[PDB]
């Protein structure tokens, strides 16, 4: 725990005094030093200690930090697909900004204080707006949309977290306090409702993923929304359970109506990173209401099925990055041909959009029959809910497919040996997780 | 809990209860009482009593209002040229008919409310989302197309949010002190309080 | 107070210097001298900051007594 | 002030005085309550300030004569 | 060339919209003075004000919102006329 | 007469810095450092209390970036009637003090124009004066009719209430502000909208002068931000921000949460201190993340007092407000920051005078966690 | 590696900071004018 903190925090510290010139090499070295840290943090993590792996404090409340299931797995997530963003995106302004990014996002989900929580997660409020406003790729509207949607939903959850530190004295995790209040369980509510794009507080992802870079992308897609998870077990769920069993049938209706009118809108789209952007918002609704069932099953199944989406949706994202650079169009209509011009691409792609359609092999299929699972032991009709709609995925990404597929192309627009480099890890990953090694 | 095997939170038994205690040993309070007034502006028995004494707040709002728009108009009037119009002339049907529409919103607001409080006999959200879509129909007779709808819903949503925000919200959080020992728990050892800590006297402005 | 107060101050002291060289459009490197001077003014400034909150923890701390808040020994101690 | 505008004091500074070590010997632990306690000893000084009731004892008098003096 | 927004009206109709706001401006001192000194008197008479239902009260902040008039809504429009 | 010495010692000091500065007054030197260091010591002497201490140390950051003899002298006499502000236990010192407070104010702005400013900076300085005066007249008024009433003059009332509603800039009375420090110079502007606030925020808190009304700092939350959300110009969006926050700030200290009213001051001091000496793009954009209370840098704390207060007061409709109004400021900060790295090429002068401004970032950003135990 | 002692004294620090705190938020008011709320409270008037 100390060691991956630390060296969480000497990441950013270093960009300070390398060369500007060394700044890439640097940085990648220090994402892979942070990975293996996040190894060892594993090996020193013992499954006896059940209900903390590993807790640290370092002179206060604000200080605690803290391993569990969720947070283990999603922080070993994050520190998994930084490199990947690393080598992506070139100079010194931009490494620095995605490096503070993901060091306050990598604290975030340690940390086992609520204000701490809000204050590292939100730290990364104006280096999105500069990163998704940027010059010339950049558009002002999704910086304005997200920071706006981030700020609002943030202030609510603060106010929750000073009401509970006023009454209990404690915010921290760690001291048990339950709360019947329906105020402050919708101020902690109102983030998680944000944060995960549920419908209808959805419309700023779609804006920041389309005009965010390939690395800012896969961060975002990655971890960004998995940090509601986080959220909702260690923040919400202990103390908030009340008031999630009493507002159940509200819970599911905004759920699947995400569920249900995010794949709807899906079918309307003409760019494909806004299709995997979409295809994300209607994967997050049933992480979500798997959790709020608060059962063994749905907690398991929806961080389970946290890793699956952040090992298939970065790996969709990076190769319409790749793409975009061979072509300079995100447009399925001026895409064609893709099977015979790009082969090895186009293997991949079809690999990652059958990982996305929750096929056996990949482990979307075992995260989605666990969280099915959990929607079963609520109730029947909440499961069939879910796995008929499913079918509204499929119309869309063969629709995708199909265009790509075929056609008359005069351009050989396939990856070169970075973009493979840069691919291999997820899909080794994914293939690992899809046999069974969750 | 933070495990993934058993559910979070916890469950209390419905069947034991435990004792009140006292925050302190000695209560003193800086918080006034609602008055005598509040109480009878608040009272709704008689609708006509209860539209005639709320409807002076409606009327000064008008009136500020009015006030407001007639002073644009006049600061802008030429005090070097002879005008051959009055001014007073062009500027009392400003102040007058906003006026007179300001209570008049106000008067079926209040009169809508206190006569379906009446007839249901309960005090209820539904009252004032019937008193404000009613005000926000007067306001959108004749205009055109999204205002019919839109007026009713907002008309409506401020009377729950001045309920959901000034009578829910303190009466769900009396009992949090702040001091002492958490208001659930009082097992565990916090310092004790022989008096409650007294931040400002009562007011009387 | 704060346990770590003097090392965050060292801390905090290089960040003066190095911020102060680059908003200048200087390398971090650049004024030796400021480095030093940045780093023990900071600790020591860090170090005050403690006992000043730590003072005024232990007048609170009387005062509530006083007025008859009854805290008990480990309270007591909880204020150094 | 209360220094009396030729010597010694003002008019009415013992009245208020008075009032003032009133509110002092008071135990309640707010000002509101002390000044509830004391509310007669400020009834002495306002009566000293403007003379309210004489005025009005005064008053009755002077309506009462009008009355006897037309009958 | 790019598609763009299309601008609805035409360019100098618009542009003779935008010139009625050119017209002479009072200095702002006078609308100042007279909110100060009723303001104040207002402040005064307020902590005499009967207390009010929380809900007529927003009521009433809702009716002076959708009743108050932009400054410059009165400029364009004003017309020295009976 | 020993009690008298203390009081009489920062006159005596005064003076004697007065006629050594018109004594030594030369080209050589014009930039008299000298005179400000001997002002900085002297003002030492009327140190008693921690906001006393607040109390120099703004002072002092202040005297550092003012130019010349004569205009540190008047911020000499500023800290003087700031300093009986806090003292004045009844009408007469509150007026005395206030109001010579509103004539230093006057001789400062008028010495800190050109030639070419005059038109409009003393269109400004004539504005407030006369709303000033409205102010006064009223607050005089009453204060007779209360001294006649009741016998005595006592500083719990609402006439002074109301007169230190003008004096904070909320609600109805903050168009004064608005229309003089938009034409004064920035650290006119600077001073003046920070160190005033202080001794009006202890003489509220030491004498009970609070009101059961919520409708002045709401009106000053909500006008503030959606004036602030609605001006072109970069003056007005910063002075509308201290409408909105010292509105907050006025509900918050009449319910007697002084300590974080006197902390969010001093960390309001610093957060503008770099947006209003702007010289570079850097120390501005954390400044203004500081005033928008972001979570990284000192500015959050501060906040966060002020809002931890509310929660505690439990007014359901101050807190859904202040949810909203923060959003809609919070657009105006992000506009402040789209204008200097994401608008077009920005040069600015190279005004190489950062006296406070690399320590007053260096503050934002480190004293973060040290505070930390404060919320 | 002692995971029990750990836990154990981190749950100590965190709730004797709780302790700290709810005894911090025990405050009257400083007022100058309030010496009915601060009656035992020793000071000095230079006035
Ligand atoms: C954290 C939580 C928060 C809680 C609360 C926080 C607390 C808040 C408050 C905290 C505030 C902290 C942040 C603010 C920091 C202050 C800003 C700052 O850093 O300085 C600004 C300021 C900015 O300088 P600048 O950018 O150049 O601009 C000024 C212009 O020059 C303008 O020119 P000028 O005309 O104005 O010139 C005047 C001035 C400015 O002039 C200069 O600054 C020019 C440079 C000065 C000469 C160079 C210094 C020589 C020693 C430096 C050692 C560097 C070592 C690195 C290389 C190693 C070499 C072997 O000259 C002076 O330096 C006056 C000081 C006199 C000392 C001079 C040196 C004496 C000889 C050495 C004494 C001992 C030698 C022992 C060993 C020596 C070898 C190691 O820096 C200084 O003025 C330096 C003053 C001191 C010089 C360093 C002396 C250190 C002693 C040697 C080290 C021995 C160990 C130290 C411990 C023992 C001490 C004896
Ligand atoms: C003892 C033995 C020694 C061992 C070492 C141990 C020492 C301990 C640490 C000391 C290391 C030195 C610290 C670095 C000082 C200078 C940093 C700097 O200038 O930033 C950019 C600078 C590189 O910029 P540059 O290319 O050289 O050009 C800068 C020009 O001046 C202007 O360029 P421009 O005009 O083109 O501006 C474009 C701007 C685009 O415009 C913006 O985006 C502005 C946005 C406003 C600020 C950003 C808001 C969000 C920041 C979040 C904080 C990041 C950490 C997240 C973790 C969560 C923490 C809760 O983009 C950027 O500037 C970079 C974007 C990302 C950097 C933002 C982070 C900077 C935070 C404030 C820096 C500290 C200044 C202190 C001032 C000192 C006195 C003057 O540094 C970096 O390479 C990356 C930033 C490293 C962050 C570390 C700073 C600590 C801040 C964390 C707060 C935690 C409390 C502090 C505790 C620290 C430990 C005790
Ligand atoms: C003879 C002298 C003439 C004056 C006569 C009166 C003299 C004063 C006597 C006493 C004065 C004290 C009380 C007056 C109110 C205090 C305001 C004040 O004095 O500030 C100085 C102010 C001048 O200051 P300034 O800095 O030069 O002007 C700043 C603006 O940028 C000005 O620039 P602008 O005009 O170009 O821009 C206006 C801007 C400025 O923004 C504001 O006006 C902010 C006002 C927001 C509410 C204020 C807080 C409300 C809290 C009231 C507390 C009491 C109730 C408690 C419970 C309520 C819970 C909320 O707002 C707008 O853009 C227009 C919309 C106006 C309301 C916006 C909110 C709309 C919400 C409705 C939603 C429905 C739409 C749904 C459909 C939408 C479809 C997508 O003087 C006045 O305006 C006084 C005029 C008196 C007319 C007020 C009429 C009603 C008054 C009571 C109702 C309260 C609502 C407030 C309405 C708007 C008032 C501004
Ligand atoms: C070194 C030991 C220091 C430790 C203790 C200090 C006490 C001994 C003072 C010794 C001097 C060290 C200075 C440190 C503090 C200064 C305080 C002070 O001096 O007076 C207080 C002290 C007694 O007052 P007290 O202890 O406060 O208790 C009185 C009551 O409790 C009423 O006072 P109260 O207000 O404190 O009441 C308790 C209060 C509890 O209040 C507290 O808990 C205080 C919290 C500590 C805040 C510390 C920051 C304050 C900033 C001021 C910086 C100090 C400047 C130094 C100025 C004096 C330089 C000597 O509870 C409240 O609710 C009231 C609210 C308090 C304000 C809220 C606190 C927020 C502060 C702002 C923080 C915002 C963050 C900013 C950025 C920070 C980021 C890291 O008075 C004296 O002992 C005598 C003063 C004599 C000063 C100068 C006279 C000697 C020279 C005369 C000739 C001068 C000309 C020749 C020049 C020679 C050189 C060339
Ligand atoms: C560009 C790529 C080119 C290279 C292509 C590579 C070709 C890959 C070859 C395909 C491999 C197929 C093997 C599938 C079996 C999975 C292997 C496996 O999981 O190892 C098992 C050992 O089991 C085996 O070895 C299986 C024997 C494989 C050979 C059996 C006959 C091969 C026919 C294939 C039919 C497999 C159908 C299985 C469907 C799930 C681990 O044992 P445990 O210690 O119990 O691990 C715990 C279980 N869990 C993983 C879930 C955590
Ligand atoms: C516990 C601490 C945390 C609480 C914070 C509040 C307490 C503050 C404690 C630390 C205060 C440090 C204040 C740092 C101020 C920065 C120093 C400064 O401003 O120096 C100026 C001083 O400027 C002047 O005007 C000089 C005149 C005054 C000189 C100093 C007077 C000293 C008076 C004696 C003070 C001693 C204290 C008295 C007894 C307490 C020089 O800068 P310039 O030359 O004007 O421009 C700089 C240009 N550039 C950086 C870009 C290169
Ligand atoms: C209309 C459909 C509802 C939309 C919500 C969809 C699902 C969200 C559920 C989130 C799960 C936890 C949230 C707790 C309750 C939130 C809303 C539940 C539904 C609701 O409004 O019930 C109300 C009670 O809650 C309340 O009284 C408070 C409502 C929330 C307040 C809104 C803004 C609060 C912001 C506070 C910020 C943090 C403050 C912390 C101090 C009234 O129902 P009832 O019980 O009165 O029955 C009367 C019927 N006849
Ligand atoms: C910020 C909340 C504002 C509401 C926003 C809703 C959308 C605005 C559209 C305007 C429509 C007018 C507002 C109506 C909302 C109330 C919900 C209707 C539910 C309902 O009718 O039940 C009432 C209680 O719910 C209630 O009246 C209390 C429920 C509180 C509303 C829901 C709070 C959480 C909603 C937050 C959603 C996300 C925030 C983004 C806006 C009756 O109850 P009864 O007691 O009268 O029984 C009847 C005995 N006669």
């Amino acid at each position: 725990m100390s060691l991956y903190l630390f060296m969480l925090f000497l990441q950013p510290l270093s960009l300070s005094f390398v060369s500007r010139s060394f700044s890439k090499i640097s940085s990648l070295m220090m994402s892979f030093a942070t990975l293996w840290s996040a190894v060892y943090m594993w090996f020193t993590s013992n499954g006896a200690n059940q209900t903390f792996y590993q807790v640290v404090s370092w002179g206060s409340d604000w200080s605690t930090f803290g391993v569990c299931y969720t947070s283990l797995y999603i922080s070993l997530l994050c520190a998994f697909i930084f490199p990947i963003c690393v080598i992506l995106v070139q100079g010194y302004r931009a490494l620095s900004i995605l490096i503070c990014i993901q060091t306050a996002v990598s604290l975030s989900i340690v940390s086992l204080h609520m204000l701490a929580f809000y204050a590292l997660f939100e730290s990364s409020l104006l280096l999105f707006f500069i990163l998704i406003g940027r010059r010339k790729y950049g558009s002002l509207s999704a910086a304005y949309n997200i920071s706006i949607y981030t700020f609002i939903s943030a202030l609510g959850f603060l106010i929750s977290a000073f009401w509970l530190n006023w009454s209990f004295g404690s915010v921290c995790a760690l001291l048990p306090n339950e709360e019947a209040n329906s105020f402050v369980a919708f101020g902690i509510f109102i983030l998680l409702w944000v944060k995960a794009p549920l419908v209808p507080f959805h419309l700023w992802l779609p804006e920041a993923h389309v005009y965010a870079p390939t690395a800012g992308s896969v961060l975002l897609a990655g971890v960004l929304l998995k940090i509601s998870i986080v959220g909702l077990h260690v923040f919400f769920l202990p103390i908030c359970a009340s008031s999630i069993v009493k507002a159940f049938p509200l819970i599911l209706s905004i759920c699947l109506g995400s569920f249900i009118f995010s794949s709807f809108s899906t079918l309307k789209q003409i760019d494909l990173k806004k299709i995997v952007a979409y295809s994300s918002i209607s994967h997050m609704a049933i992480v979500f209401l798997s959790s709020a069932t608060n059962s063994g099953l749905g907690i398991q199944g929806a961080v389970l099925y946290c890793i699956a989406h952040g090992l298939i949706s970065p790996g969709l994202f990076l190769l319409v990055g790749i793409l975009y650079k061979n072509t300079n169009t995100k447009l399925v209509f001026y895409l064609r041909g893709l099977s015979q011009q790009a082969p090895v691409w186009w293997s991949v792609w079809v690999f990652f959009m059958l990982g996305n359609l929750a096929f056996p092999l990949f482990p979307n299929f075992i995260a989605e029959v666990v969280c099915l699972s959990a929607l079963f032991k609520n109730h029947e009709l909440y499961a069939y809910a879910f796995i008929f709609f499913s079918f509204v995925g499929t119309v869309y990404s063969s629709t995708v497919l199909g265009r790509l597929k075929g056609g008359v192309s005069s351009q050989c627009v396939d990856a070169s040996r970075l973009d493979v480099i840069s691919w291999n890890p997820l899909v080794l990953a994914t293939v690992v997780t899809g046999i069974g090694y969750m | 809990t933070f495990n993934y095997v058993i559910p979070y939170g916890g469950s209390s038994s419905y069947t034991i209860n435990n004792e009140p205690v006292k925050a302190e040993e000695v209560t003193v309070d800086f918080s006034k009482e609602p008055s005598a007034s509040s109480l009878k502006l608040a009272d709704k028995s008689d609708w006509i009593a209860y539209t005639f004494n709320n409807v002076p707040l409606m009327a000064t709002v008008g009136l500020l209002a009015g006030a407001h728009e007639a002073f644009l108009h006049y600061e802008r009037t030429p005090i070097y040229g002879k005008r051959t119009y009055n001014i007073i002339k062009k500027l009392a049907p400003i102040v007058i008919n906003k006026t007179a529409y300001a209570t008049l919103l106000g008067a079926i607001f209040c009169a809508t409310d206190a006569l379906y409080e009446n007839y249901s006999g309960k005090k209820s959200y539904t009252s004032g989302m019937v008193a404000g879509a009613a005000t926000g129909a007067v306001f959108a007779i004749g205009r055109p197309l999204p205002q019919p709808l839109v007026w009713p819903l907002v008309f409506a949503a401020a009377p729950v949010i001045a309920d959901l925000f000034g009578e829910v919200y303190p009466e769900s959080m009396k009992s949090a002190r702040g001091y002492g020992t958490p208001y659930g728990f009082e097992n565990l050892d916090d310092a004790v309080p022989t008096r409650n800590p007294i931040r400002r006297n009562p007011h009387h402005y | 107070g704060w346990e770590y107060a003097g090392t965050y101050g060292a801390l905090c002291g290089m960040v003066y210097a190095i911020g102060s060289n680059v908003i200048s459009g200087r390398a971090w490197f650049r004024r030796p001298w400021v480095h030093v001077t940045s780093v023990t003014l900071s600790y020591l400034g860090s170090k005050l900051l403690d006992e000043v909150q730590d003072t005024y923890y232990l007048e609170h701390l009387k005062r509530v007594e006083r007025k008859g808040l009854q805290v008990t020994e480990e309270h007591k101690k909880l204020f150094s | 002030s209360g220094f009396g505008l030729q010597s010694g004091t003002a008019r009415c500074y013992d009245w208020y005085m008075d009032y003032l070590k009133c509110m002092d010997e008071s135990k309640a632990p707010m000002i509101t309550l002390r000044k509830q306690e004391c509310s007669e000893w400020l009834e002495d000084y306002n009566e000293c300030l403007h003379r309210d009731k004489l005025k009005l004892r005064k008053l009755l008098i002077e309506r009462e004569k009008n009355k006897q003096e037309a009958a | 060339d790019e598609p763009k927004h299309q601008i609805p009206g035409n360019a100098l109709d618009n542009w003779a919209f935008l010139r009625t706001y050119a017209k002479p401006l009072p200095d702002m001192i006078h609308y100042y003075y007279y909110v100060y000194l009723f303001g104040f008197f207002f402040v005064y008479k307020v902590a005499d004000f009967p207390e009010y239902s929380p809900r007529v009260l927003v009521m009433a902040a809702l009716i002076g919102s959708l009743f108050y008039v932009r400054r410059d809504w009165v400029h364009r429009e004003f017309k020295d006329s009976p | 007469m020993w009690e008298n010495l203390w009081y009489l010692d920062i006159l005596i000091n005064v003076l004697i810095i007065t006629i050594f500065g018109l004594i030594s007054c030369s080209s050589s030197a014009t930039k008299s450092y000298d005179l400000k260091g001997c002002f900085i010591i002297s003002m030492v002497g009327g140190v008693y209390d921690i906001p006393s201490a607040i109390l120099w140390c703004l002072a002092s950051l202040s005297i550092l970036n003012f130019n010349g003899f004569f205009a540190s002298l008047f911020l000499v006499f500023t800290w003087i009637s700031n300093l009986f502000a806090m003292q004045s236990l009844n009408f007469l010192g509150i007026y005395l003090a206030f109001e010579m407070q509103s004539l230093c104010l006057l001789v400062l702005g008028k010495i800190t124009a050109n030639e070419n400013q005059r038109w409009f900076a003393y269109r400004g300085l004539l504005k407030y004066l006369v709303l000033s005066l409205i102010a006064g007249s009223i607050f005089i008024f009453h204060a007779s009719s209360s001294y006649l009433q009741s016998g005595v003059m006592i500083s719990d009332s609402l006439v002074t209430y109301v007169f230190l509603l003008f004096k904070l800039g909320v609600a109805p009375f903050h168009m004064y502000t608005l229309e003089l420090f938009s034409v004064v110079s920035r650290h006119v502007a600077f001073v003046f909208s920070t160190l005033p606030k202080l001794s009006v925020l202890y003489l509220i808190s030491n004498s009970n002068i609070g009101s059961e009304c919520v409708w002045w700092g709401l009106i000053s939350l909500w006008l503030g931000s959606i004036s602030q959300y609605q001006s072109v110009f970069v003056r007005s969006i910063l002075l509308y921000s201290s409408v909105a926050e010292i509105g907050l700030v006025l509900l918050v200290l009449q319910e007697g949460f002084s300590w974080e009213a006197f902390s969010w001051v001093s960390i309001y001091f610093l957060s503008l201190s770099g947006v209003w000496h702007a010289n570079s793009k850097f120390v501005s954009a954390i400044s203004v993340a500081s005033i928008a209370g972001l979570p990284p840098f000192l500015g959050f704390i501060g906040k966060a007092q002020i809002l931890k207060s509310l929660v505690s007061i439990n007014l359901g409709i101050l807190i859904f407000s202040s949810i909203l109004a923060a959003t809609i400021s919070f657009i105006g900060y992000l506009r402040l920051i789209r204008l200097m790295y994401l608008v077009s090429p920005v040069k600015w002068k190279n005004n190489k005078d950062s006296s406070f401004i690399n320590w007053s970032t260096w503050m934002l950003t480190v004293g973060t966690l040290p505070m930390v135990y404060s919320v | 590696v002692d995971s029990q002692a750990e836990w154990y004294a981190e749950y100590d620090k965190l709730e004797k900071a709780r302790q700290k705190r709810r005894i911090w938020k025990w405050r009257d008011s400083d007022s100058r004018d309030e010496y009915a709320i601060n009656a035992e409270e020793p000071v000095i008037y230079i006035r």
